[PDB]
């Protein structure tokens, strides 16, 4: 069940790793293979995975529509690329070594244990507020300031891609005098000025 | 009286799960946040209640990290100060449970 393990960390349940679109992944009944109190250990490591795949399941949808929408999606996935990456290490040191254990896995997994649940939350207020617009800047700035170093290293990764849209749509309207826009995405619509959607900082 | 009779390696691997901070233990039972020796281990030898002394004293031990696993569950699941609190006991696990998983090899 080791390969097992690392599949379902990856987006591929099993019948051992059941999956719900309710709860997560979840340990699904006692078997004779695993101690009686390990598997504690495995439902606090699948905690990990089913964060994962809601990650995917949203990034695929997509789902709300705006460009800032759309390219934090993309920045979404530069962030994920070292859960990729460490993930992919461990395949391998057990094609050397075969009788590892899983409590060492716990070991090599501490640091994405505590990155998930603050980015996490971060999906769930624009799915529940349904923040459209420029105003997605703060909702990621409003959580920059979080006292975790990776956390905020993190996001700060992903605002760096966001800006990446602005000073675009920026760059090609203080310049040329036309608007790149058509879903009221700008901070500009004889033109005006927008506060309501403008950034904080 | 019956009792279970485990065998001696075992408890190391045990004991290692609750310095780890694990629940649901066959050994070291807790019931209400206060960790707690069985009562029907028993080893070939040390004649039942050495093993109940020794375990006693360590589960002393889980107490202080089970309590501690307790608190930083519950900033996990804006005070600044707290969460930048537990990052650094958090930091100070990693490093103390890398000696122990080692030992496990």
């Amino acid at each position: 069940m080791i390969h097992e393990l690392l599949l379902a960390l990856s987006g591929y349940p099993g019948s051992i790793f059941t999956w719900n679109k309710r709860s997560g992944l979840q340990v699904s009944q006692d078997f004779p293979f695993l101690h009686p109190s390990e598997t504690s250990v495995l439902n606090r490591l699948c905690r990990l995975g089913t964060d994962y795949i809601r990650f995917t399941e949203f990034i695929e949808q997509y789902t709300l529509h705006g460009i800032y929408l759309r390219a934090f999606c993309t920045g979404l996935d530069s962030v994920l690329q070292p859960y990729r990456q460490a993930l992919l290490d461990l395949e391998q040191e057990f094609l050397g070594d075969p009788h590892l254990s899983i409590s060492h896995v716990n070991y090599f997994l501490d640091q994405f244990q505590l990155l998930f649940p603050s980015v996490m939350v971060v999906v769930e207020q624009i799915k529940s507020q349904k923040i459209h617009g420029c105003q997605i800047l703060e909702t990621v700035y409003k959580h920059s300031c979080g006292g975790l170093p990776p956390v905020r290293s993190a996001l700060e990764k992903i605002l760096a891609v966001c800006h990446g849209v602005m000073y675009k749509q920026l760059s090609a309207w203080m310049l040329h005098g036309l608007l790149l826009d058509q879903h009221e995405e700008f901070f500009i619509k004889q033109f005006s000025l927008r506060v309501e959607i403008l950034p904080s900082y | 009286d019956d009792r279970v009779l485990v065998t001696e390696t075992q408890v190391i691997r045990e004991t290692l799960w609750l310095l780890s901070g694990v629940k649901k233990l066959f050994i070291f039972q807790l019931i209400d946040g206060k960790v707690t020796v069985r009562n029907n281990i028993i080893v070939t030898h040390l004649t039942h209640s050495c093993l109940r002394s020794v375990l006693e004293q360590i589960a002393a031990y889980g107490q202080v990290v089970f309590r501690l696993q307790e608190f930083i569950d519950e900033v996990m699941g804006p005070f600044r100060t707290y969460q930048a609190f537990m990052w650094a006991l958090y930091k100070y696990f990693i490093s103390f449970k890398e000696e122990l998983a080692e030992i496990e090899k």
